[PDB]
RNA sequence: UCCGUGAUAGUUUAAUGGUCAGAAUGGGCGCUUGUCGCGUGCCAGAUCGGGGUUCAAUUCCCCGUCGCGGAGCCA
RNA sequence: CCGGACGGUGGCCAUGGAAGUCGGAAUCCGCUAAGGAGUGUGUAACAACUCACCGGCGGAGUAACUAUGACUCUCGCCUCGUCAUCUAAUUAAGUCAAGCGUUCAUAGCGACAUUGAUUGUUCACCCACUGAACUUAGUACGAGAGGAACAGUUC
RNA sequence: CUCAAAGAUUAAGCCAUGUGGUAAUUCUAAUCCAAGGAAAGCAGGCGCGCAAAUUACCCAAUCCUAAUUCAGGGAGGUAGUGAGGAGGGCAAGUCUGGUGCCAGCAGCCGCGGUAAU
């Protein structure tokens, strides 16, 4: 979270702790996301920062072009796998783990999104609410 | 060094064209070429020549 | 290597003055100290001219310029490769073109000074297109050639050919009553002449613009609204192609100006082409079926972008950015108040505010009629409604300035009061009349934002009301009756002759200065966006107009825009990302849905 | 500049012959302002190159004309400093010899080989310029001092150019056996007396303005503490009221290599004090302090600076780098007389690179400009102008 | 840092008994040789800075400055 | 507590401009009750304040370039090395006050003197995060550059 | 004047436009999205490069396609756009002023260091 997140975000199940790879789903030429940081978490001796669905991470991208491998920028997770629960009572989850790279304001560097998309995430990302397909 | 770019034609003193009688074009011409060149002649010092200054 | 870039100057020559400042500007230029031509004086018109060849782009003649004369900016080449056509040395020139489309409406938006005007002129084959050159004899020939890699290049055939005479409904609004008394002799008189159509098409084109009372009245006499839907009918009456139609929302109310959108729309069922130039969204979004957006700096200059889709063009619009020309084309971007964002008192102050039993005023063609209802302190009310409603008699029976026929309303309090047509009446000049009313509100830091460093009253300070122009004379209105200090302030119709950026500026004021002042206020309206803003309660008027009409008391955001909307039986959803209204057409299940629930609207708040 | 050579005849009381070595194009410009009109050179070129005609030919050689000035081409921009001339047709064979009599002959200046100049009119303007520096212009104001743990290298830059003036050195700490055996502490102590006492006399300490500090370790950080403790003990107020001359730089490497490492890597330098852009900078933010509150205390551009000039007003004096070197050479003759009188009237000086923001930004002005002590009302009237 | 060990002409290094300082090279000097150079004749030190003793100190003490080697423990 | 604080004259030289008030000495005269060739605040520069003082109250030489050294001559510690490469990432108290602080000793400082990788690693060095976000507000102040909070909201 | 080649080489690279419901299709009982869903031919543009034209007119001809006509056809046809040399090899003696191994020439050979074939 924190830059360019207009919107404030209820808790959801963490899914993905540092060194996590998740699928990327933008046009950008990467191909998948490595987590090495998760914005706006905290500190508690051995655990792990770990992302959820909308969180700004910092990543790096370990297959795709290679112009964006060996670099560290951010990216936001757009799709979980570990369950969570909104507050209509539902547990729900994706089939795969992805997001999609992005600027600290939170620009798509892409200007596609490609599969599905967490309403959590298109509620807080405007840039990410207008590249996305089905939402939820 | 660029610096010298063009040096010489700038230092060129301008003499501009002279006015001359205008030649006549095409076959005219080729006419006025094979009378200068061949049926009045000209000169013969030694052998032949098309056009020196002094000599 | 670095990018292209260019320098381009426009000089006001009313804010210039060489004599106090001498011809400073050559004298102060760095070019001019090598002996270069970047400012050329002209002995005639005694003016400074700069030349964009020349010039540095050091800004230092700007600075030094005594009033703010000069501007001087710089660009990555953006204007230079769309050059139509310029007004003159150091003046607007204008930048791309509107397509044209047959079987269809294009819409235009931007905000004044861009060009929008011109550009009809050009296609209508009113004005020749410059290039931004010596091309004035009539040279349409060149301006194919310039056009060429767009579609415009096929209409400035057509258009030199004169096979097609495209119809212009004139944009100037102020400008029209003195150009034309009867159109000849009375509205009427008009309207038989100029039909080329159907004898149907007399009596259903004044049905559908509620033209019948008007019909009898003379050009010069008619409100400002009956102005502009006169002209209208001619736009339809008229035999041709190509139907230009210049800003048809001005001067209308609510109820008409969706009126004359959907009859000017008929035209594109006819397959005949059809342009138009909007300030209005709701109505832009309704004509249209490409879309246009004008932007740049006012009367500076003013590109055209590529066509756009209606949904598309509407939505890039309010982002206040634009990508491919990358452009931040409005400062500040365009927000409403959530009403969770507004703060949160117990309101009465002394205990509410003043109230008015019922009322009545009738002038013996129309009636008007009033409810009793009460107003509280600190808060704001709007008022809605079609003209000739009498929302306009409400206001002046509070402000005293008129009495009622029935009812009384004597109140203690001190009133300050906006007219809604502003015509001047008073000699002396801007600023002197401004002081009169307080000086002090000129000093706060509000007044500088809005007001002052916008227009640029101080160049207007000396020139003569007469003289002065509509838009810029409105803000300086609107913020005099908010000069002095009253209990209560009644403004009427703020939105008139303003374009975008200039309303909005007008809602944050009123909302601003009432919350903090603790003191309440009254505003008409027409548009719905500077209702919302302002406002916590409203009252909605009825009836039919130039016949009779009603009023309510005050009720809340939402119940009063569920009644005003209601009549009008368009429900303007919720787009997700702008946040904006979206239209709803009619019998739908998605619409029908909503009508079952009772939301034209929606926000940022519950609700399905 | 390098001179190899300088003597004075005695049979000629005035003159000499100067046989030196230009190194770079402000050193160019040092030859132009001494080198005149019937003084003789004899450098080197590469003649034969003959006719045919009897032989192929040619036949090659390295033939040196001693050749009697008559013009000059001087194009600083380019740097190109080419003198004209007539042999002077050396009869004894001892000089001119190879070369064939009655023919012009030209040289086009190189930093590669010296040359002598024959002078009549060697006067005292010249010889300034000759063993001082001769950049009546001024680009620089640098020094600098790299010192890994065993060899330091004091560097300097010029009174004109990027031409070291003295390249110092001590006996540097080398992290020995024992907790650094203090041989170090007393040998870097010294070298602090070696650097002072040579700026001091090299310079006008007052022209300089930079002395970079750089080292792989800590080294610098050590010297720095060690200047200034030093400084406290012979309250040397010529060091201590100035924070900003010295600036304390890592490098990898030392040698004269440490200096460019410095530099051009973007680990201590950009455009904060490198000193440089020092007072370069300070003055020129005070000018433009003064002038935009239109109070008459800082004024601008060459008509401009020259009237505040004549009513007496003005200390910092600012010049720049492009007026002078964009293309002209006389009219910074004019603005060097115009420090002095401004000075002879108040104030120091800054002379700012025009490859930077803040020289651009005084360009747009003329590339001349003051800050005021006083306020002097009117600077622009009896001159005619604003 | 302790204890060892030095330093002599432009340079590297011989040397003494307290009264006396060299070599070699490098250089400056000519002659060779077409001309330079090799060669061949000719030439010229405040014995590191420092104070002291003595008739007399390059030589005998004492210190520093520098360049060297050799140690360096159980943490 | 308050009134008065004055003429020679803006002393003199240094003077870019120094008219008491950065500076070099010199301290007079008339006035009248008392008013310094002038205590501190000084606009550049007078003013305009003020106050004192009357009063009302083994080692070296070598360079048709720096460096190196073909040539002549003599008897892996520092190290976490530097460049790449693999990583998002890689040991794989205080006193005195001379001074600074452009004008001013103490705002801020003060000489002299004195009372997650990599590694066993600690450490060190990077890569990231973050009390924060949101409105309050691009606001108040500011020529701009820029930039607040108290209230309310969610983590 | 008559005859007319023509964006293939570069990039088979990319292309603007020419009784009822429903956002909308010739709806049917990498682009537009009422978020549901629906969609290397002429000219002409971009790009690319050393490199290739017009958004025109027409069925008259030549023929072609549909059934007993004379419909259709950017197949096709008309128009628009769209031609140095004077040292030698080379043939000219090259002559007069400026330049000095600078500027420049020169396919090679070679010119050019005040008297330049
Ligand atoms: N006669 C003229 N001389 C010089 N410039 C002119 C002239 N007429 C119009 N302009 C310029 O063209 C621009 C204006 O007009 P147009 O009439 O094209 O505006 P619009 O785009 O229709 O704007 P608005 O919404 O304000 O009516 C102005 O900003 C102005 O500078
Ligand atoms: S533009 Fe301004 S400065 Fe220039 S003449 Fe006019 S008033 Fe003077
Ligand atoms: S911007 Fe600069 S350069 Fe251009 S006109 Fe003004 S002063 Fe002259």
């Amino acid at each position: 979270s924190g830059n360019g997140a207009q919107g404030t975000k209820f808790r959801i199940s963490l899914g993905l702790p540092v060194g996590a790879i998740m699928n990327c789903a933008d046009n950008s030429g990467a191909r998948n996301l490595y987590i090495i940081a998760v914005k706006g978490s905290g500190s508690r001796l051995n655990r792990l920062p770990a992302a959820s669905l909308g969180d700004m991470v910092m990543a790096t991208v370990k297959k795709g072009k290679p112009e964006l491998r060996k670099k560290v920028m951010p990216a936001i997770v757009v799709r979980q796998a570990k369950s969570w629960r909104r507050r209509d009572g539902v547990f729900l989850y994706f089939e795969d783990n992805a997001g999609v790279i992005a600027n600290p304001k939170g620009e798509m560097k892409g200007s596609a999104i490609t599969g599905p998309v967490g309403k959590e995430c298109a509620d807080l990302w405007p840039r990410v609410a207008s590249n996305s397909g089905v939402v939820v | 060094s660029l610096a010298r770019a063009g040096k010489v034609k700038s230092q060129t003193p301008k003499v501009e064209k002279t006015e001359k009688p205008k030649k006549p074009k095409g076959r005219a011409y080729k006419r006025l070429l094979y009378t200068r060149r061949f049926v009045n002649v000209t000169l013969v010092n030694g052998k032949r020549r098309m056009n020196p200054g002094p000599s | 290597m670095s990018d292209k870039n260019s320098r381009i100057a426009i000089v006001s020559a009313d804010k210039c003055k060489p004599k106090k400042c001498r011809q400073e500007c050559k004298r102060s230029c760095p070019v001019v100290k090598t002996g270069k031509l970047c400012i050329e004086v002209t002995p005639t018109s005694k003016i400074a001219f700069i030349s964009e060849i020349l010039c540095i782009g050091c800004g230092i003649c700007v600075k030094k310029c005594p009033f703010d004369a000069i501007q001087i900016i710089n660009l990555p080449t953006n204007l230079e490769a769309h050059v139509t056509h310029r007004y003159s040395a150091n003046s607007f020139k204008l930048h791309r073109l509107p397509t044209p489309r047959p079987g269809q409406v294009l819409g235009l938006v931007g905000t004044n000074g861009i060009g929008k005007s011109t550009a009809l002129k050009i296609l209508a084959g009113k004005q020749k297109p410059n290039l931004g050159r010596f091309d004035d004899p009539p040279e349409w020939q060149e301006i194919i050639k310039y056009f060429r890699g767009s579609e415009l290049q096929n209409y400035f055939t057509k258009m030199l050919e004169d096979d097609i005479k495209a119809i212009i409904k004139p944009q100037y609004v102020d400008n029209i009553p003195r150009a034309i008394k009867g159109p000849v002799q009375k509205v009427g008189e008009l309207l038989k002449l100029r039909m080329e159509k159907s004898p149907e098409d007399v009596k259903r084109y004044i049905k559908i613009l509620q033209l019948e009372n008007v019909l009898k009245r003379d050009i010069e006499k008619l409100s400002g609204g009956e102005l502009q839907r006169f002209a209208i009918g001619m736009s339809c009456v008229q035999e041709a192609d190509v139907y230009m139609f210049d800003e048809p929302s001005s001067y209308l109310d609510v109820k008409q100006r969706l009126n004359a959108a959907q009859i000017i729309r008929s035209l594109l069922a006819p397959t005949k082409y059809v342009i138009c130039v909007e300030h209005d969204l709701s109505v832009l979004d309704y004509l249209s079926d490409f879309v246009c957006i004008i932007y740049g700096v006012p009367s500076v200059y003013g590109v055209v972008t590529l066509p756009a889709s209606v949904r598309e063009g509407i939505n890039i619009f309010l982002d206040g950015h634009i990508p491919a020309e990358n452009l931040r084309f409005r400062t500040e971007a365009l927000q409403f108040r959530i009403a969770d964002a507004t703060e949160d008192l117990q309101n009465d102050s002394a205990s509410r505010a003043f109230s008015y039993p019922s009322l009545k005023k009738t002038q013996g063609d129309f009636v008007l009629n009033v409810e009793e209802g009460e107003f509280s302190d600190s808060e704001i009310l709007v008022m809605m409604g079609e003209n000739g409603t009498g929302k306009t008699t409400l206001i002046k029976l509070l402000a005293g300035a008129l009495k009622p026929d029935e009812g009384q309303d004597i109140p203690k309090l001190n009133v300050s009061m906006k007219p809604q047509k502003i015509a001047p009446k008073f000699p002396g000049t801007v600023r002197q009349l401004f002081f009169k009313k307080i000086r002090g509100q000129f000093l706060n830091p509000q007044f500088q934002t809005d007001v002052v460093k916008p227009l640029r009253i101080d160049d207007i300070i000396d020139q003569e009301v007469q003289h002065l122009s509509g838009g810029e004379l409105q803000r300086v209105a609107i913020v005099l009756a908010l000069g002095i200090p009253a209990d209560i302030y009644l403004i009427d119709e703020p939105s008139a002759y303003l374009d975008s950026e200039q309303r909005i500026i007008c809602s944050k004021v009123i909302r601003r200065f009432i919350l903090h002042n603790k003191k309440t206020a009254f505003i008409v309206e027409h548009d719905f966006i500077m209702a919302t803003y302002l406002a916590d309660k409203v009252i909605v008027f009825e009836g039919i107009p130039s016949k009779n009409a009603h009023a309510r008391a005050p009720e809340s955001l939402l119940t009063g825009c569920n009644r005003f909307l209601k009549n009008l039986n368009v429900t303007f959803r919720r787009d997700p990302n702008s946040f904006r209204p979206r239209i709803n057409k009619l019998d739908s299940q998605m619409d029908k849905e909503q009508k079952s629930s009772g939301n034209y609207f929606f926000l940022d708040n519950t609700g399905i | 500049m390098k001179v190899i050579s300088l003597k004075k005849d005695s049979f000629n009381k005035g003159g000499a012959v100067i046989t030196l070595l230009p190194e770079d194009k402000e050193d160019l410009f040092t030859v132009y302002q001494i080198v005149d009109k019937d003084d003789e050179l004899i450098f080197k070129k590469k003649f034969t190159s003959k006719l045919d005609e009897a032989g192929k030919k040619k036949s090659t050689d390295l033939v040196k004309l001693k050749i009697k000035v008559i013009s000059e081409d001087f194009d600083m921009k380019d740097e190109y400093l080419k003198y004209k001339g007539v042999t002077v047709t050396d009869e004894s064979g001892a000089s001119n010899v190879d070369i064939p009599v009655g023919k012009y002959l030209s040289f086009t200046l190189d930093y590669v080989y010296p040359f002598t100049i024959i002078k009549q009119n060697f006067n005292k303007f010249m010889q300034k310029l000759l063993n001082e520096a001769c950049n009546i212009e001024y680009k620089s104001d640098t020094a600098a001092v790299v010192l890994q743990e065993g060899i330091a290298h004091v560097c300097l830059v010029t009174s004109s150019s990027t031409i070291l003036k003295q390249k110092i050195e001590y006996s540097m700490p080398k992290k020995k056996r024992t907790t650094d055996v203090l041989k170090f502490d007393e040998k870097t102590e010294k070298f602090y007396k070696a650097i002072y006492s040579a700026m001091k006399k090299d310079l006008n300490f007052d022209k300089l303005k930079t002395i970079i500090l750089c080292s792989p370790g800590f080294y610098a950080k050590i010297l720095m503490d060690k200047i200034f403790q030093y400084a406290e003990e012979e309250h040397n107020k010529k060091i201590l009221d100035n924070k900003g001359m010295f600036f304390i730089a890592h490098c990898s490497t030392g040698y004269l290599q440490g200096i460019n490492e410095v530099l051009k890597n973007p680990l201590y330098a950009s455009k904060l004090q490198d000193t440089k852009y020092s007072k370069e900078i300070m003055v020129m933010d005070e000018f433009l302090l003064h002038l935009n509150k239109d109070d008459d205390k800082a004024w601008y551009g060459e008509k401009e600076v020259v009237k505040a000039a004549e009513y007496g007003a003005i200390s910092y004096l600012l010049l720049t780098d492009k007026v002078l070197h964009s293309d002209n050479i006389a009219q910074r003759e004019e603005y060097l007389k115009l420090m002095d009188s401004v000075e002879s009237n108040g104030g120091k000086a800054l002379v700012l690179s025009t490859l930077h923001s803040l020289g651009e930004e005084l360009d747009q002005l003329t590339g001349i400009a003051c800050i005021l002590k006083y306020p002097l009302p009117d600077l622009d009237e009896d001159d005619g102008e604003e």
